[PDB]
């Protein structure tokens, strides 16, 4: 068994995972290899390479992927949208009145004919 | 800087594959970035695992995690 | 309510076999006549709890 | 050519993929099995899959042949054992990676893990 | 080296792992909002002379 | 000139802004 | 002024164990870098 | 917070249910147990 495979398995075990599947650590190692290769190539094309080139390459890469993670207060997680824009959209939506329903239609009405699966056979 | 779980020697080998010589500072920065990305992937995979009422991690969860982050799939 | 102990209750268990760890969710109907389970294979399956 | 005539002739163009695999993957993708879906459509989809795989295979063989007769394998395509037997052509990771790179897939790995 | 103590230390160290980023994670919002806010802030700074004048004061009881 | 008196009600954006400003105001 | 965990951990070389144990000296997560983001957004 | 109940193992408690009169609660965990709890304990008779 290679090195850092035992370390990744120990890290997973120390976080609640009671069982694994043999091949996960290999996947993670190959992913790390590919990420390192991509970032290195980008930095080499940017500019011997300094730390500024590496930082610029990472910043450029962050523009179209890795928009996730467990970020909290003002952390770019769950898509990366800003809370003010979402609040504006929520204010716009939550301004309309709730639909009017009668007891004879409570549970039997459906959307218009344009938004239902009618005649798909 | 902080203490790194990822050994910079892996980054050094990757650089050697591409015929590149690195100083200490960019090496450390790349190691830190790789560590952060691994942490992000683990967080996403555990989220997907917990969503399914399970305690066993499978390759499908890791693939879904990689998909939500816009990373090229591994086959 | 003074003294005494808690209430005794009975329990009935339904067990699913040959799932191979592909079941993700479960639910009973309000009257306990149907059971539905979702899987990791993207489909859903509904059963009659009495076999009818 | 017409879709109607092609579907009618689908009797003579059945692929080699068993119906069980077709049903399994159709169900995974969200389409009911042939009993509720004309078998001709499932056969057509399986034939498209076969054509795609055959195209990739031809590309891989072409890549392998031009290499046959500096002289060091490209990094990132780790794999293999002793190196096969006799002068037989071996489907190796390098040729498959080179072929599928044209289709938008990346299969880069590490050779030694340390 | 005591095996039990070492395993306990290793597990405790691993359980508290928390990697730190190299660059901040970006946040995305429409351009129109940014431009409008910048213009409004510039106008307010001009009007209030950099905060040295309070144009919102009220004298009397209306 | 005619005179008027009006009232402006609070919103959730106002509370969000209040908390955000308090977060970055040194003591 | 629990058994097999020991074997798994001791399978690692002492150098790797020391590297893992050195994590405890990290200065936790002040996340003070968020100050600039908050200032920009405030 | 009124009180905390303990006894289940680590792993998760996917579901909860309340009695008809809201005086008893039942839970199921991933540790292969079903447990019953008393929301309000009986008054002690001294």
């Amino acid at each position: 068994r290679p090195r850092d495979a035992r370390t990744l398995e120990l890290l997973l075990t120390a976080q609640g995972v009671t069982s694994f599947e043999p091949r996960v650590s290999q996947l993670l190692l190959d992913f790390a290899y590919r990420h390192t290769a991509a970032v290195l190539s980008d930095a080499l094309h940017l500019s011997s390479i300094t730390a500024n080139a590496v930082a610029l390459a990472i910043s450029s890469r962050l523009g179209y992927q890795f928009r996730g993670g467990g970020g909290g207060y003002y952390g770019g997680g769950g898509g990366g949208a800003s809370k003010d824009w979402m609040l504006e959209l929520a204010r716009e939506r939550n301004k309309v009145a709730l639909p009017r329903v009668l007891p004879s239609e409570w549970g039997v009405r459906l959307p218009g004919e344009r938004f239902v699966l009618s005649g798909v056979s | 800087g902080p203490k790194l779980l990822w050994n910079p020697e892996n980054v050094r080998d990757v650089a050697d594959a591409l015929g590149i010589t690195l100083s200490e500072e960019p090496l450390r920065l790349l190691a830190q970035d790789v560590e952060y990305r691994i942490g992000q992937v683990i967080v996403e995979s555990l989220r997907f695992m917990r969503a399914a009422n399970r305690t066993t991690l499978t390759v499908q969860d890791v693939s879904l995690a990689l998909r939500v982050l816009d990373v090229e799939p591994l086959y | 309510r003074t003294g005494g102990i808690g209430i005794p209750v009975s329990a009935c268990m339904f067990t699913f076999h040959n799932t191979l760890g592909t079941v993700s969710c479960m639910d009973f109907s309000n009257d306990h006549k149907l059971v539905a389970v979702g899987t990791m294979d993207s489909y859903i399956r509904v059963w009659s709890l009495d076999g009818k | 050519a017409s879709l109607r005539e092609f579907l009618n002739k689908m009797d003579d163009y059945a692929p080699i993929i068993p119906d069980a695999v077709t049903n399994y993957y159709m169900t995974r993708a969200g389409l009911p099995p042939p009993p509720q879906t004309d078998i001709r459509l499932a056969r057509l989809l399986a034939l498209a899959t076969q054509k795609f795989i055959a195209d990739i295979a031809a590309d891989a063989y072409q890549y392998s042949r031009i290499r046959a007769s500096l002289g060091i394998q490209r990094p990132g395509y780790g794999g293999g054992g002793q190196g096969g037997s006799q002068n037989r052509t071996v489907l190796t990771m390098e040729d498959l990676g080179m072929a599928v790179s044209e289709f938008g897939v990346n299969v880069k790995r590490s050779e030694f893990y340390r | 080296v005591d095996s039990d103590e070492e395993t306990a230390a290793v597990m405790s160290a691993l359980a508290n792992w928390n990697p730190q980023p190299v660059v901040p994670q970006p946040v995305f919002a429409p351009l129109k909002r940014q431009y409008q806010l910048a213009r409004l802030h510039e106008q307010l700074q001009a009007a209030t002379n950099g905060g040295r004048t309070n144009i919102f004061k009220v004298v009397g009881f209306g | 000139p005619t005179v008027y008196t009006v009232v402006l009600m609070p919103t959730a954006q106002a509370l969000h802004t209040d908390l955000l400003l308090k977060t970055v105001t040194p003591r | 002024v629990e058994r097999r965990l020991k074997g798994e951990v001791m399978q690692l070389p002492a150098r790797d164990r020391r590297r893992i144990k050195e994590l405890a000296h990290n200065d936790f997560d002040p996340y003070d870098a968020l100050a600039n983001v908050l200032m920009e957004h405030a | 917070l009124i009180k905390k109940c303990r006894g289940h193992g680590k792993g998760g408690i996917p579901s909860l249910s309340f009695s008809a009169e809201s005086n008893v609660l039942v839970s199921g965990g991933l540790d292969c147990t079903v447990r019953v709890w008393d929301i309000e304990l009986p008054a002690d008779p001294n």
